[PDB]
RNA sequence: GGGUGAUUAGCUCAGCUGGGAGAGCACCUCCCUACAAGGAGGGGGUCGGCGGUUCGAUCCCGUCAUCACCCACCA
RNA sequence: UAAGGUGAUAUGAACCGUUAUAACCGGCGAUUUCCGAAUGGGGAAACCCAGUGUGUUUCGACACACUAUCAUUAACUGAAUCCAUAGGUUAAUGAGGCGAACCGGGGGAACUGAAACAUCUAAGUACCCCGAGGAAAAGAAAUCAACCGAGAUUCCCCCAG
RNA sequence: GGGCGUUAAGUUGCAGGGUAUAGACCCGAAACCCGGUGAUCUAGCCAUGGGCAGGUUGAAGGUUGGGUAACACUAACUGGAGGACCGAACCGACUAAUGUUGAAAAAUUAGCGGAUGACUUGUGGCUGGGGGUGAAAGGCCAAUCAAACCGGGAGAUAGCU
RNA sequence: GUUUAUUAAAAACACAGCACUGUGCAAACACGAAAGUGGACGUAUACGGUGUGACGCCUGCCCGGUGCCGGAAGGUUAAU
RNA sequence: UUGAGCCUUGAUGUGUAGGAUAGGUGGGAGGCUUUGAAGUGUGGACGCCAGUCUGCAUGGAGCCGACCUUGAAAUACCACCCUUUAAUGUUUGAUGUUCUAACGUUGACCCGUAAUCCGGGUUGCGGACAGUGUCUGGUGGGUAGUUUGACUGGGGCGGUC
RNA sequence: AGCUUGACUGCGAGCGUGACGGCGCGAGCAGGUGCGAAAGCAGGUCAUAGUGAUCCGGUGGUUCUGAAUGGAAGGGCCAUC
């Protein structure tokens, strides 16, 4: 699944309700567009999958943990 | 988005004064291609009390030239080897670690251009002014071999 | 067998909230020259039959006469 | 713990004991083939085939040992490439497959009801997908409450029809 | 003035009749949705390998003699084209026949149609159930079919036999 | 030549061909939301979609409807 | 270039009649011109032909005013507001143009890798479009869910509720 | 023809009809009045067809309500659409 790897952003629940007012499923989903930054830890520049507002977190609060925590899931970066 | 100038860029600011920008074109350009660096409240001595001090000093109290200044200043002929074909075809001459250099340096090891060709296509023999326009405050110019034998 | 709609100037046809009739093309007379043609002038209505509703009915309603058209419809 | 026993079909045959190896029961370990996670490398369920070492003689070869990948971290090495990164070679720790329930999250109907149907009903119910622990999950008020007060959460019954 | 009210006692346990909801009365549709099986049938594609006794037309192509401006012509020599002639295998399934709790869940017989071809076919692989595959018939898909088979929702629902 | 295997072998189906049309190559397009793959590793004398069906001789009328292509101003008209 | 928006600072502001270019609306004597007043008319731009000007020749704070005279209104020196203008700072649309730096490469070649997929680099070219998403108008039986009555000496046609 | 607009307001001994919904009729009391000399009649027309519910919604009125306190949105009531 395409999900946001500094803030975990997942699919959502949601229905059409409108044309008609049905509760009818579509799939609503994270739009990913990635960034490619520098960490001073990493000894290089580094790609991460990020989606719209994403980029806009790494900005300005601390990563560390989700560095470590996306470790301790083993995903990459 | 608070950023220090690193390079000539825009028409505000110049190198090391502290400037706002919009975070797009800080985002895009001038942090991406080195032109200039964030401030972040904390980075504002990264110029004014790491690098404007020796400035006044290196080659007119501590030494009397700068650190290119005492290898190369007049019109030099180019010192990196050149050979080229029957045809006139050059083989190279253009790229980061083989284009034009005239002051034959050891022990250091490069990976960007650092000059101007009078061409940025060059493929042939022949004469060519070359210039190396890395700060505005600075020229020199060498010429390379015309036969490259 | 059953059904849709019409009937007014020679022919095509207008005119339904229910108010005593009108155009086009012919035609008739005349002009031009002899007819085709061109032009000018002019015309008259059983506005289906008999009943009913109405002040008033071709006009709304019934019913007969007529025409053209539709149709004779499951096993 | 005992003077009698050595599984069943199951006879048949032969022995083992009285006191420590008769028989056997409890605990904690040792040993633990091939396939199966199944993993040195391969395979169409128990088959096929290597790598790297150690040791030794008469050295046309055995015996014994170690070895998926992935992740974390370190070491050693190391492309374009300078610093570096992958890639390369190891080590330490960890997942992986399984019986049952309880149980956490995800994907999620149709049937049925409206005495037809379309929001609604049915129903987050089934089936499915992943998965943990002795329980899972809950949790220490930007919370209720109505000017009086309570002072994390869970379970049972009310609150409620 | 009018209407409704100011004297009938309910409540709790058992015994019973009814009602609602429970599988709600027993057996019982077609159908729907979800999770799977089957492509050794059969269809089609992909790859790799088979099958076609024998007889016919002797053409086309090749080449040389005469010869023309130039060939087509004229005269010999040579030679093996077919969704061609006919006909077993084999395949087709047009007519006749036997069979119908069959020998056969359409098979077996004879005639007939094809028979190097758009022919016929062995082994594997690929494609599947609201899904496949079709020189098409909404035909066929492991004896089952305009939605096969198996397991669930589900003792579904049925003013009905 | 093909077909309702098992009541239809046909006039239906198929076809060189004929017509109408899409497509400039990361083609059009398919299945999958994508991952890929096929078209095709072909390139408008190539490939896709559809109809029509040897050949010969010929082939009138219609833009009201339904779809397409171009014209591009203006109208009805969304988020904003 | 043109819309929606701003007021910052220098300039701008006159028919008639008149000394005479009084913007509007208010103050009132000693205050000021610095990218400004002259020379002032040769050439050019305007004009009510009265006057006004960039530039160039040329210079740097003078000088001027109330009484008076004309005139709704007064003539130093001036706050604020407007019109005409220009430039500066500056938020946000419409349309077209340029660049390179997001994005792109199914452009070149380089390396891991004597790999087809991939990643990153060197280097070009496309280029803020295309792409990807959210909202939104159309188009969409290609696919999908669902509805379309009852009466009748039997239906239809007719007539009925 | 003259005036009048009762094409009434709050009610009601109650009553005929129908399974009910529903329809149809009304003695008689009072409010505010009209015709008339006055009684009396007028509760629309000589009697019988011209339209039927629940729901959301339109319009104006409203200390009946309104959600911790005070408004207001919202709810009801009255009148009509």
């Amino acid at each position: 699944s395409r999900v946001c790897q500094v803030t975990g952003k997942r699919p959502v629940t949601g229905n059409n309700r409108s044309h008609a007012l049905n509760a009818t499923k579509r799939r609503f989903l994270p739009n990913l567009h990635s960034h490619r930054f520098w960490v001073e830890s990493e000894k290089r520049f580094v790609t991460l999958r990020v989606s719209a507002k994403g980029m806009r977190v790494i900005d300005k609060k601390g990563i560390d943990t989700v560095l470590a925590e996306l470790r301790a899931r083993g995903e990459k970066y | 988005m608070q950023v220090i100038l690193l390079d000539k860029v825009a028409n505000l600011g110049s190198l090391g004064d502290q400037v706002n920008v919009k975070a797009g074109y800080a985002r895009n350009f001038l942090v991406p291609q080195g032109k200039a660096v964030p401030a972040t409240k904390k980075n504002i001595e990264f110029f004014e009390a790491r690098r404007a001090e020796l400035e006044a000093k290196l080659a007119e109290v501590l030494a009397a030239a700068n650190a290119r200044a005492e290898k190369i200043n007049a019109l030099e002929t180019v010192t990196i080897a050149s050979k080229a074909g029957d045809e006139g075809k050059l083989f190279g001459s253009i790229g980061t670690r083989d284009i034009a250099d005239a002051v034959t340096a050891a022990g250091v090891e490069v990976a960007k251009s650092e000059v101007r060709l009078p061409n940025g296509v060059l493929r042939t023999t022949g004469e060519h002014e070359v210039s190396f326009q890395v700060h505005s405050e600075v020229f020199a110019k060498v010429i390379v071999n015309v036969v490259a034998e």
